[PDB]
């Protein structure tokens, strides 16, 4: 890498990390899609 | 486009007729694919007789059973299509 | 081919056939079969252009109403044919024929002459809007190959200089002797008639009985 | 053979020289037997056309008699019509501009003589809008004729009633097409129709209609007057009569002169018109029928004669018989290239093969003139060319393919060198 | 009576006088590759992708527009009628912008498939392509019209099935663009059908822009409840939420069309 | 939070997942990163965005920059070009 | 506009629960016979499969496009 | 390079995955661009065929060099768009070099 | 020499002659 450095693209990380699995930095999978069926919230004003 | 020799489609075709003639009681259809493969079709009762003739006939020795399989065509009244491939 | 409404070119520009023009429109409609007024679109649209060279979107709309045709139809005709300006156009609107017949007889020279004569590049118009230069296709009159159509007239068989002369005539004064400014009469053999030298024939000549 | 006599020529007013107005026409005696002819009836007139052997005279030379005859079938309650196309767009054609401008009347009586042959209620003349001045001349002529009562109700003493109208074209070569002239007359966009509903069957305004090159309508009264035989005698076999020839480009005296059809080409330029600029040796190629027809190189020109049968033997079309000549001083690759530019700026775009195909050849042709394209591309254009030739809704795609085919057929070595020239300088 | 006998590859089908060549192939069971021909839209002949070869005839004929005649043999798969498709597909694709992974009519394209089935494997158009400015025709139909194969089925539907008569062709040559000359939205019921009827993905649905891709959509056939015509419809559901409702054909009730409300 | 505003509600329990752990998100968001790149002022009506790098980029597409008001944006890169 | 997928009859089991999965949001199904669609060439054969397997069936008659008369000439009709 | 994620949600990476691993759902982003709201590669389901690398038109999904991603919990192996995009940012320099070396071959 | 309306106006003049419509 010293001889021919790599291409820098102004998003690539500068601090790369090792396995963070046992440490609390670990990926915890989650759905990234937003809600699908929005619901009718009742009316808060007493009828 | 694959190379096709009609020598085989002729040899195999003839054999088909030979088998059919020798075992007419069971052979219903005998076709050769465009891929030079013969496929005698027999009534289920001819399972024992047609195989035995092929295993033990001087002009057609088919000693080993490559495979026994059963496609399932649900539409077909007789669902399964037992296929025996011999060498 | 998209009319993005602009203050100048948009319906705020009201359009209506002068009383006289409407009379003309009526005759045009008469030619076609009754119940087929729509057929008069091209003729009427042209009349509009005669009235206003720009032929703005408003004009197209008027044509439609006058002929009771869907507005789109007028648009299709206008955007299909080429003799319709669909924009402002120069008082003179010269058009230079550049199909192979003319080019083979050096049409390109004429265009170049005009470009600097006019001082304006093709596809563009003079500042005074007096002259608009367009590289139009075969305008007929191919025999008189070097040829250009200034407005409605057909100036033909022109050598580069001739046009400059014509343009000047247009620039100062009017009606610069429109036609082939050369020795030949129409499309005759330039040197001398190869035929039709003798007098024309007479009524009944070599007529089969009845 | 050739060498038609001026006496046996049809438009004596060609080149003007005689009042294009009625008076000059009366001395011409153009309106001499018009009442009688119509009195003869539709059939007799159409018959004379067949005897004449007159072919199209416009673009494709279909037998005129048979064509017109197709509407001699009984009326089904729809008025039959006459349409006389005067678009005259085919590059190199000033052929028609003459009859219209110089001898408007000949066409006026051509219209009614032709009208009773098809029993047309009325005739519409579509002169290209470009020719505004030309229009001025014909309706002056049409106005004269009715004033006389030659046309209109009681046409020329005939119970026949025929009305003639002039329609403004709007700068479109395709308007010229038979199904598209109609649609322009109908007022829609000028887009050809398919032939299965043939023009006679579905007419303009759904009323049987027929379309003729103005030359075709104009000669019918004189051919009836002179009889089919006189006319049929001048031509060679199937190809018959004398067709006007317009020679433009690289010739000493470019002019339109009518001569016996079947006149040798080397001779046409030699006897009328004028010598090939720079000597007959200076003839790279000539396109006999205008831009649509394939150009023929000089070897063939000395031998080939201008008649449709001889040309189809030669792989080229008589077409409008517009002779465009190219000296050895011209970049044909660029000459034909502008004709493809002539067709990309003009095809309607209704059909897929012409729309993209003609634009595709234009892009390749421009590269060919530069020489940027490699030699292998040249035979591709050929293949692109025939894809367009048989698949198009109208004939213009037919027409665009032929010049491309001609350039590859006879000038393939020159294009390869232009290929080579650019590759060498890198 | 009124039953000509025409042969489609020698099958002696018999058809009422008036049936087109494309229709003759249909009853035998063959399907002429077609664009610009829709059963309930007028024949236009624009694409010429249906050229077939009647036997003993110099030129190939337009299937969708040629009245069949007695005796004719269609030769639909004749070497010729394949060059007549291998060479048309060359043209439609030549000016086409290859954004098939943008075109949400990805698997719902009658132009890739008719290209993967009836056309060539490569391209020879080394020249440049064209681009046509898009149009905001409305809030329902997204017209990325650089996709348009100028097949004029929209201009027909918008005039014949619906009486809008707004959409029209503008210009000639390779820049004939089929969009409203002035920007007037295509506001009418029956509007969304244009999406379903444009085989190209030039104009498609804006709400269902990029939510899915058709192979995934599980299709359940159900009934329109928004209006009382009870139009038949197919609800396309992916992973359990409805993604699109498009029409399914019922001769008597909705014959291939559905309202702007119920889709 | 995430590119699409994916933020578990204050009461959702998948937040337990993030308890004692990092909810993985990226600071670099595309919606913003493309904006930074300036509009390319090309001088031809139609230009092509091969995607940068030819074969190493995205399928080639031609953009019509004719609309004077707006700017063409490659359906792929998002790069914008104006005439 | 292709009709090659409207040729063979298919029998499809009734649709069942497709609840969202809490950890990843993927669709989750408890019905085994959901994705199964068997294809049968003729209506008679498909009905037979339902009877011997004991599943309830409700056959829907094929609906094929009715013949439609078309002719390019019409579009140029004097009065339409 | 600008910073716009390459994927344009054509979703044929999902179509050709042999194991059904990739799950993609998309919607037009506010910019108006096409983008994937959720891209989930289930690595335990994935059999690392490398067809996704093959199929992508923009080549947004790539088979990265790292093989050492063993995880204590099964959930960590399931990967959403944010982990993969982060994986992409970390290894982009080598991924670019690797694609640079092998693209002529493909 | 002719005016822009020559064709149209001349035609209108001819209208009287023009035979009755269909
Ligand atoms: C693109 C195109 C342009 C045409 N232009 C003309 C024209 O300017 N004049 C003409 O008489 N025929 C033209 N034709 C031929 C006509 O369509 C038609 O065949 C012809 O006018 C019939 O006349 P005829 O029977 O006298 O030959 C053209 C055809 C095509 C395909
Ligand atoms: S239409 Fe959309 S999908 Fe069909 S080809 Fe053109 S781009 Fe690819
Ligand atoms: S929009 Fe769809 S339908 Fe209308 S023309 Fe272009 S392609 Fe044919
Ligand atoms: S990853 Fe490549 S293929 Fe899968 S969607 Fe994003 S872009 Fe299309
Ligand atoms: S080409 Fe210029 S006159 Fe026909
Ligand atoms: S379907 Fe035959 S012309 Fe388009
Ligand atoms: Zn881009």
């Amino acid at each position: 890498p010293t001889t021919n450095p790599p291409t820098a693209r102004k998003f690539i990380w500068t601090n790369h990390k090792f396995n963070v699995s046992a440490t609390p930095e670990q990926y915890v999978p989650y759905s990234t899609t937003r809600k699908k069926i929005h619901e009718w919230v009742p009316p808060s004003t007493p009828y | 486009v694959r190379p096709r020799s009609d020598v085989t489609h002729k040899q195999l075709s003839a054999f088909g007729e030979y088998v059919a003639e020798i075992l007419p009681k069971y052979v219903q259809q005998v076709q050769v694919s465009c891929l030079d493969e013969l496929e005698i079709c027999i009534h289920p009762d001819g399972v024992i007789p047609t195989l035995t003739f092929l295993r033990d006939h001087t002009n057609a020795q088919f000693k080993s059973l490559a495979d026994l399989t059963a496609v399932d065509v649900p539409t077909r009244q007789n669902r399964f299509e037992i296929v025996y491939n011999l060498l | 081919f998209v009319h993005r409404d602009t203050p100048e070119n948009n319906p705020d520009t009201p359009f209506d056939f002068t009383p006289e023009n409407y009379k003309r429109i009526e005759a045009i409609v008469k030619n076609y079969p009754e119940g087929h007024q729509a057929a008069a679109v091209l003729p009427v649209l042209d009349l509009a252009q005669r009235q206003n060279g720009w032929l703005p979107i408003s004009a197209m709309n008027k044509v439609a109403e006058v002929l009771q045709v869907p507005p789109m139809r007028v648009y299709e005709v206008a955007t299909f044919y080429t003799m319709y300006n669909r924009k402002p156009v120069g008082k003179y609107h010269i058009q230079v024929c550049t199909t192979t017949p003319c080019m083979l007889r050096d049409s390109d020279s004429i265009l170049e002459t005009l470009q600097r004569k006019l001082g304006i590049k093709v596809g563009e118009t003079t500042p005074d809007k007096l002259f608009t230069l367009i590289e139009v296709e075969c305008l007929g009159a191919c025999v008189n190959a070097p040829m250009v159509q200034i407005n409605d007239n057909y100036y033909e068989d022109l050598t580069p200089k001739d046009i400059e002369e014509i343009i000047d005539e247009l620039k100062a004064g009017k009606v610069p002797k429109p036609g082939p400014r050369s020795g030949r009469f129409c499309c005759e053999p330039a040197g001398g008639l190869t035929s039709l030298t003798e007098p024309p024939k007479g009524p009944g000549f070599g007529v089969q009985a009845g | 053979f050739g060498s038609l006599k001026d006496e046996d020529r049809i438009f004596t007013n060609l080149y003007g020289r005689h009042d294009w107005r009625l008076k000059g026409a009366l001395r011409r005696g153009d309106w001499y037997k018009t009442k009688e002819i119509l009195l003869k009836g539709p059939d007799w007139i159409l018959g004379e056309m067949k005897t004449s052997g007159l072919r199209g005279r416009g673009g494709a030379g279909f037998p005129t008699g048979l064509k017109w005859s197709f509407m001699n079938k009984p009326s089904d309650g729809r008025p039959k019509y006459l349409v006389v196309n005067a678009d005259e767009g085919e590059p190199g054609t000033c052929k028609d501009r003459e009859i219209m401008r110089h001898d408007p009347h000949k066409l006026v009586e051509g219209c009614l003589v032709g009208g009773r042959a098809m029993g047309a209620r009325a005739a519409y003349i579509y002169i290209r809008g470009e020719f505004y001045n030309e229009a001025s001349n014909l309706q002056v002529a049409i106005r004269e004729a009715y004033e006389a009562g030659l046309i209109g109700k009681n046409a020329c003493g005939s119970d026949y009633d025929f009305d003639v109208f002039v329609v403004r074209g709007a700068g479109a070569y395709i308007c010229g097409e038979e199904t598209a002239l109609i649609e322009s007359i109908e007022g829609k966009q000028g887009k050809p129709r398919l032939k299965p509903p043939f023009p006679a069957d579905v007419g303009v305004f759904g009323c049987p209609t027929t379309v003729a090159n103005v030359e075709t309508v104009a000669v019918s009264p004189t051919i009836c007057r002179r009889g089919g035989t006189w006319f049929a005698g001048f031509g060679r076999e199937r190809n018959s009569g004398t067709k006007l020839f317009n020679i433009s480009g690289h010739v000493n005296h470019p002019c339109t002169v009518e001569e016996e059809m079947s006149v040798p080409l080397k001779e046409l330029i030699e006897k009328h018109a004028g010598g090939v600029t720079g000597g007959w040796d200076n003839l790279l190629a000539v396109i006999p029928g205008g831009s649509s027809t394939p150009l023929i190189p000089k070897s063939v020109c000395e031998t080939v004669l201008m008649d449709f049968d001889a040309l189809v033997q030669a792989q080229t079309g008589l077409g409008t018989a517009a002779v465009i000549v190219m000296d050895r001083s011209t970049d044909i690759v660029k000459a034909i290239a502008r004709l493809i530019e002539f067709y990309k700026h003009e095809s309607c775009g209704q059909c897929t093969p012409c729309r993209e195909g003609v634009d595709w050849m234009n892009k390749v042709m421009a590269r060919f003139v530069k020489g940027d394209a490699r030699p292998a591309e040249i035979d591709s254009l050929w293949e692109i060319s025939k894809q367009i030739e048989g698949h198009t809704i109208c004939a213009l795609g037919d027409g665009a393919a032929w010049p491309v085919q001609g350039l590859i057929r006879h000038f393939r070595p020159e294009l390869e060198d232009r290929m080579q020239r650019f590759a060498q300088q890198h | 009576s009124n039953l000509i006998e025409v042969f489609v590859d020698g099958q002696s089908v018999m058809v009422e006088p008036g049936t087109t060549v494309l229709q003759a192939c249909e009853k035998v069971g063959m399907q002429i590759p077609r664009f610009c021909y829709h059963e309930r839209l007028s024949v236009a002949g624009n694409c010429r992708m249906c050229l077939v070869e009647i036997e003993k005839a110099p030129k190939v004929v337009a299937a969708c527009a040629m009245p069949v005649m007695k005796g004719w043999n269609i030769l639909t798969n004749s070497e010729k009628s394949k060059k007549a498709r291998e060479g048309v597909m060359e043209f439609l694709l030549a000016n086409h912008p290859l954004d098939c992974p943008i075109c949400d009519q990805g698997g719902e394209c009658d132009l890739q498939d008719q290209s993967m089935m009836f056309g060539s494997d490569r391209s020879r158009f080394l020249e440049g392509k064209r681009a046509v400015e898009d149009k905001n025709i409305g809030p329902l139909v997204k017209t990325i019209m650089t996709r348009c194969i100028q097949c004029t089925r929209c201009i027909r539907f918008a005039s014949e099935i619906a009486g809008v008569d707004d959409l029209g062709t503008t210009g000639r040559g390779n820049d004939m663009q089929v969009g409203t000359y002035i920007e007037k939205m295509f506001m009418s019921e029956l509007s969304g059908n244009v999406i379903d009827i444009c085989p190209v993905g030039a104009l498609t649905s804006k709400p269902y822009a990029f939510t899915a891709r058709p192979w995934e959509t599980r299709k359940t056939e159900s009934i329109d409840v928004m209006d009382a015509v009870g139009s038949n419809i197919v609800v396309s559901t992916r992973t359990g939420e409805v993604m699109r409702i498009l029409p399914r054909m019922h001769e008597d009730i909705n014959e291939e069309w559905i309202s702007d409300k119920t889709r | 939070i995430t590119h699409t505003g994916q933020v578990y509600d204050e009461k959702d329990y998948r937040r337990v997942r993030f308890v004692d752990r990092q909810k993985e998100v990226n600071e670099n968001f595309a919606i913003d990163l493309i904006a930074q790149q300036p509009v390319n002022e090309v001088e031809h009506r139609i230009i092509a965005c091969d995607g940068g790098g030819g074969a190493l980029g995205h399928p080639k597409v031609y953009i019509n920059l004719d609309k004077e008001t707006k700017t063409g944006t490659c359906g792929y890169c998002g790069l914008q070009f104006k005439q | 506009s292709g009709v090659n997928n409207t040729k063979k009859w298919k029998m499809e089991f009734d649709t069942r629960e497709r609840w969202e999965n809490p950890l990843m949001g993927w669709a989750s199904t408890a019905d085994p016979l959901s994705n199964m669609v068997l294809t049968f060439s003729a209506k008679e054969d498909a009905i037979a499969f339902a009877e011997k397997n004991g599943w309830s069936y409700d056959v829907e008659e094929k609906k094929v496009p009715k013949p439609k008369s078309k002719s390019y000439g019409a579009n140029f009709s004097w009065n339409k | 390079p600008s910073g716009e994620e390459r994927c344009i949600a054509c979703k044929l990476c999902e179509a050709i995955c042999p194991a059904q691993a990739i799950t993609i759902e998309a919607e037009p982003r506010a910019d108006g661009s096409r983008r994937t709201t959720r891209y989930d590669i289930d690595m335990t389901k994935c059999i690392y065929c490398g067809f996704c690398q093959e199929a992508c038109p923009v080549d947004a999904i790539v088979e990265g060099p790292n093989f050492e991603f063993s995880t204590e919990t099964h959930e960590e192996l399931l990967y959403n768009k944010e982990k993969l995009l982060n994986n992409g940012d970390k290894w982009e320099a080598e991924i670019a070099a690797n694609i640079q070396a092998d693209y002529l071959y493909r | 020499d002719y005016n822009t309306y020559t064709f149209l106006d001349l035609n209108l003049d001819l209208s009287k002659f023009r035979l009755p419509q269909p």
